[PDB]
RNA sequence: ACCCACUCGGCACCUUACGAGAAAUCAAAGUCUUUGGGUUCUGGGGGGAGUAUGGUCGCAAGGCUGAAACUUAAAGGAAUUG
RNA sequence: UCUUGUAAUUGGAAUGAGUACAAUGUAAAUACCUUAACGAGGAACAAUUGGAGGGCAAGUCUGGUGCCAGCAGCCGCGGUAAUUCCAGCUCCAAUAGCGUAUAUUAAAGUUGUUGCAGUUAAAAAGCUCGUAGUUGAACUUUGGGCCCGGUU
């Protein structure tokens, strides 16, 4: 539920008036692979 | 195409007043925004916050937009503008209007000896708004402003050069810190020093002597 | 406020701004002294001599007319008592309330007031033996206090 | 006011009151009771070494799962048994039984990090070589 | 009780200046209160003060004039070494120029600038600015 | 048991490492002077902070103090002899007003470029390194 | 006995913010980032836990003093809106 | 008409990493300093370590694998509590260094002397007496005049 959590908290800074990077197909993935 | 609508508007329309120190000297109440635009140019603006707030009714959910903006030209004159309106352009516009209505002058000074074009604040000063205390401490030459980027932007728009900025409380709320900084810089203008101990002439409020072309039509 | 209660009352006496000879007195400077000695030989305490002088003979206060305080005058002629006046009255009060307690053993308020009165007696006796008015130890106890008071 | 004694000759009460209150810390009580040298899985050590006792098929969920497994290991110096999250997938074929792995913490100064409940160690090394080099096909695991 | 009469005097002055009164009554009076107010009056922070003399301990009536931000006591009277005097200022003054912290030395009761000029030190007493 | 050889590091990394204004100013300086990394900027900032701390606690000292006079005159003489501080600014509030690129101007690389002979800053660095 | 005026010491009450506070609200919860009148007691995220053990008081019931191992990213309060 | 960039375009310059006559060096050697001769055209003499919703600087990238009683029908689309299941591209930071673990310090006013808090968020002994300890009203030579000489 990482993608759902990031999308849910992703909308709050729009309500609170802060800039948010626009979403695409890189959100809920391991950006940097582990060891 | 602004027309004079009040006594101060008729005062500034003929150009018989040339400084804002007369307004800030005898505690002149400011009524409109056009006086400071027609009297001082170069008032640069920068939006600080735009947020969607809500009001819940019986049937609908009316969403307002709240605009928080700052105003200051380049030197010692800071205004804060808070507004809730219906559209983003209207909220920004009315926030700039109330920002011009809330302009306060600032007395800067020297951290050390009295040489070379004052840079910093004269006194240790504080301000508070809702469990956020913003403190301002004079700093030496070349120290710069060490503060949060919102407070740093506000103080750079102020025209002050070196400020040490300690803060306390839950500082993550942007509005509380901004209002604390605003009341702090108002406090450091309002502070009384021995340099203000010389006997001023105490003028006779020249609105009395200029009332015969500043009255009603 | 008070030392052993919750009160905060301020009722007292206000000595006037004068230290010399009220104009209506014009009587003497040693007749008042011999009245003090006569009253003390009758069997009175310094405060009672003071109240009798101020209510009967027009002596505003003996500190200004005689030049000395009443207990100093009684010390000069050898009329000083064994134990001082306020300690004597505290001891007499303690003896009376202790007799009332031993007659009525279930009175807890009288027990509490005994504890308060003995605490006051101990603090006063410590003050008196600090400046060496009492004998240097004097060891106040409950029973012999009866034989100490009368 | 302000509760505390303030007189000039009153340093002793300040000292003793501060010592008792400092005994109501969390770090001070953990340090002066010697808690890590007697009770911690490590001996107050930064890393440790252990013998792989078991590996369990711990997935995040059921068959549509995330392959994030952990092994159960027994220490060399203490003898206590702990569990450790191995690195990224593909390293499970490297870690067999009885491999003499070297372990570190997980990142919360002595507490579990991540969505794995109750795992605070990671297998830094296996058989005395690495996991980063062994996963990147740079060095290979020595036999026995 | 009145452990410090100077503290009560400074509190009375501070509250009366905050409220906006012209006169403030101070009771009881003392040598150190008179000297503290004399340092204030010499520096011009307060106006003119006059000592009502009843036989007990006196009262003081202070004519204020505004121009006083805060006066305060420091309790207990810490011993102040001379090389640490400036440190004290940095803890209780807005700037380094205006405002004075007041010391009692064996050369008298004086502000910190006079203590630095005379090369003396002593016990901290309070501050005014 | 040989007597120890004292060493000391001559740079200090910034407390907040990811902020855009400082990063772009550092890249501005590195581009205009031709620097290998950020450690030169850190080194200049470190020694300038040392100079500024010395100037500050001399200016806190009372005037006509012999230590203040001696150390202040030595500091001003040294920073004029280096060539960073100008000839007409021999005061202490003026040495508090120094900046990083004022120090970075007086390098041999920048001075060999500005005196002709190099036609670039990177050509100046390459020309210096090659003896 | 009552009425009017003043004063001392009480139990309280209505409004307000020069002030304070997260807010409800407070003549104290004020005189505090402009931080110091004097002095006792207490707290330091939540569970484990008022638990184990020791000491001590009590005829008993129980009282007083009182942990750690482990575990968790919450827990809590004040108001608005339905 | 003077200033920058791009490129399967092109030209000559320069130097040390190294290979080393020699000489310095050294108790004797190794190395540093100096130097006869050789030593650069890119897969040469090729820099790595971390990371990219926000923290925090940097993606409205690409491909493959696995599931769906969801549409289509063998082309495929969409979803996938696959906490991305696996790789690549692009970008950012530091740079001969960079990452991780543990401890400690700062941010920390979460130890508070400076400098915390205790109605309701943790926390005022049920109440009073009371020993040590901590603290404790005001007052005792102030004022005036004389000279001389020190520092700006």
């Amino acid at each position: 539920s990482a993608k759902s959590f990031i999308l849910r908290k992703k909308e709050l800074m729009k309500r609170r008036g802060r800039k948010v990077a626009k979403d695409s197909k890189f959100t809920g993935r391991k950006r940097r692979h582990r060891f | 195409g602004w027309v004079p609508v009040t006594k101060l508007g008729r005062l500034v329309k003929a150009g018989k007043i040339t400084t804002i120190e007369e307004i800030f000297l005898h505690s002149l109440p400011v009524k409109e925004f056009q006086i400071i635009d027609t009297l001082l140019p170069g008032l640069q603006d920068e939006v600080m916050n735009i947020k969607p707030v809500q009001k819940q009714t019986r049937a609908g959910q009316r969403t307002r937009f709240k605009a928080v903006v700052v105003v200051g030209d380049s030197n010692g004159h800071v205004g804060l503008g808070i507004k809730t309106a219906k559209e983003v352009a209207g909220a920004i516009r009315a926030g700039i209007i109330i920002a011009k209505l809330s302009v306060i002058p600032i007395r800067r000074g020297y951290w050390g000896t009295n040489l070379g074009q004052p840079h910093s604040l004269a006194t240790k000063t504080t301000g508070k708004c809702g469990s956020v205390t913003v403190r301002l401490i004079p700093a030496p030459r070349g120290s710069g402003i060490v503060a949060s980027p919102a407070v740093k932007k506000l103080l750079q728009l102020a025209g002050v050069e070196d400020v040490y900025t300690q803060s306390n409380g839950k500082t993550r709320t942007l509005e509380n810190t901004l209002k604390a900084a605003f009341v702090a810089i108002g406090n450091t203008y309002g502070f009384l020093t021995p340099n203000l101990w010389a006997e001023q002439p105490l003028p006779v409020s020249p609105l009395d002597i200029y009332s015969d072309e500043a009255s009603a039509q | 406020g008070r030392m052993h209660s919750a009160g905060k009352g301020i009722s007292s006496s206000a000595i006037p701004y004068s230290r010399n000879a009220p104009a209506w007195f014009k009587l003497s400077s040693e007749s008042v002294i011999e009245q003090i000695v006569k009253y003390a030989r009758k069997g009175l305490t310094p405060s009672q001599i003071g109240v009798l002088l101020r209510d009967a003979h027009g002596v505003t206060q003996a500190r200004v007319i005689t030049g000395n305080k009443i207990m100093r005058i009684l010390k000069s002629n050898g009329l000083a008592p064994e134990i001082p006046e306020d300690l004597y009255y505290l001891i007499k009060k303690a003896v009376s309330v202790r007799k009332h307690l031993e007659r009525n053993r279930k009175d807890k308020d009288a027990k509490f007031r005994l504890i308060l009165i003995e605490s006051r007696i101990h603090r006063l006796a410590r003050y008196y033996r600090t400046v060496a008015v009492l004998p240097p130890n004097w060891k106040y106890e409950s029973a012999t206090a009866s034989a100490l008071v009368n | 006011g302000k509760g505390k004694p303030r007189g000039l000759n009153s340093a002793r009460k300040l000292r003793v009151h501060r010592r008792n209150n400092r005994w109501a810390e969390n770090n001070y009580k953990k340090r002066l009771l010697g808690t890590a040298f007697k009770s911690s899985p490590f001996g107050g050590s930064s890393h440790a070494k252990g013998i792989v006792l078991e590996k369990l098929g711990i997935e995040s969920k059921q068959p549509n799962s995330a392959i994030r497994k952990c092994v159960r290991v027994q220490l060399i110096k203490n003898g206590k048994k702990v569990t450790a999250f191995v690195p990224n997938d593909g390293c499970l074929n490297f870690v067999d039984e009885n491999d003499e792995v070297l372990l570190a913490g997980f990142g919360r100064k002595g507490k579990a990090k991540g969505d794995i409940p109750g795992v605070r160690f990671k297998v830094v090394k296996v058989s005395g070589v690495s996991l980063l080099a062994l996963w990147k096909e740079k060095k290979e695991k020595p036999r026995s | 009780t009145r452990s410090s009469v100077l503290a009560d005097a400074l509190n009375a002055i501070n509250n009366a200046e905050k409220t906006g009164k012209r006169q403030v009554l101070i009771r009881p009076s003392s040598k150190v209160i008179i000297k503290f107010l004399q340092v204030m009056q010499k520096h011009g922070y307060i106006g003119e003060f006059e000592y009502i003399d009843d036989h007990r301990s006196g009262k003081i009536v202070v004519q204020l004039n505004g121009r006083l931000n805060k006066c305060g006591v420091i309790s207990p009277r810490f011993n102040v070494k001379i090389g640490d005097i400036e440190k004290w200022t940095a803890n209780l003054l807005p700037a380094r120029q205006f405002g004075y912290v007041i010391l009692t030395t064996s050369a008298g009761i004086m502000d910190h600038e006079e203590a630095r000029r005379k090369h003396v030190s002593g016990k901290i007493l309070g501050f005014v600015y | 048991p040989r007597a120890p050889r004292t060493y000391s590091k001559t740079y200090s990394t910034p407390k907040r490492p990811y902020e855009s204004s400082r990063l772009d100013a550092e890249l501005k300086l590195a581009g205009e002077f031709g620097l290998k990394n950020k450690k030169e900027i850190y080194r200049i900032s470190f020694q300038l902070s040392k100079i500024r701390r010395a100037a500050r606690d001399l200016l806190t000292r009372d005037e006509k103090d012999p230590k203040r006079l001696f150390e202040g005159n030595a500091l001003i003489r040294r920073l004029v002899r280096v060539g960073v501080l100008s000839e007409d600014k021999k005061k202490l509030d003026y040495v508090l007003a120094l900046k990083v690129e004022d120090f970075l101007e007086r390098r041999l690389q920048t001075q060999v470029y500005k005196l002709g002979l190099a036609k670039s800053v990177h050509h100046a660095r390459v020309l210096i390194t090659q003896r």
